[PDB]
């Protein structure tokens, strides 16, 4: 079984990093000392 | 009461529309995960099914 | 010539249990979870207690740890959009 559900939900698969798009990983890297992102998704395990 | 950001505006303007995309969005879990139940005893009980 | 009692205690706590196949943390998402889709299947479960007598009636209190998600999106100016999830329970 690959129910898919769990990668919609972001419960496995994938971390946040890889399916967001590219833009927003490199702003996200841009500004982190002063305005944080990297808790607003899963990346579970 | 509200706290905002000095961000300047056409970065914000920029982050809220790369911020719409269907492929962004926004997951959450709480950090105790489960379910509760309780169950009863009465007075001087010992076994509990 | 006396005899001896020994006892133990400790507050601030919960009695946890793994859903692990070796009991060990090795990861958010268990195996035994998967096998057990892979064993896909319904199943009804009993549990047993055994404690000692205690003076009026009180409560066995359990918890079930099972994953729970939301998800929340934004199209246009001023419109939210959210979708709750829990595995087991709904």
């Amino acid at each position: 079984s690959m129910m898919p559900q769990w990668s919609y939900m972001h419960i496995s698969g994938q971390d946040a990093s890889e399916y967001l798009s590219p833009g927003l990983v490199q702003f996200a890297r841009a500004t982190e000392t002063y305005f944080s992102l990297n808790n607003k998704f899963r990346n579970p395990t | 009461y509200a706290t905002f950001f000095p961000m300047a505006h056409n970065t914000a303007s920029t982050l809220e529309a790369m911020l719409r995309n269907d492929t962004n969005d926004q997951s959450f879990n709480d950090y105790l995960s489960a379910a509760n139940m309780l169950y009863p005893i009465p007075a001087n009980a010992t076994n509990v099914p | 010539d006396s005899i001896t009692q020994k006892k133990f205690l400790c507050d601030r706590t919960l009695w946890r249990i793994p859903f692990s196949s070796n009991f060990m943390s090795m990861g958010a998402l268990t195996d035994l979870g998967q096998n057990l889709l892979y064993a896909n299947s319904a199943h009804a479960l009993d549990m047993t207690f055994e404690v000692d007598p205690m003076d009026e009636p009180t409560l066995l209190y359990v918890l079930f740890e099972v994953f729970d998600v939301v998800r929340v999106h934004q199209p246009h100016r001023g419109v939210i959009e959210t979708v709750y999830l829990r595995t087991p329970f709904s």
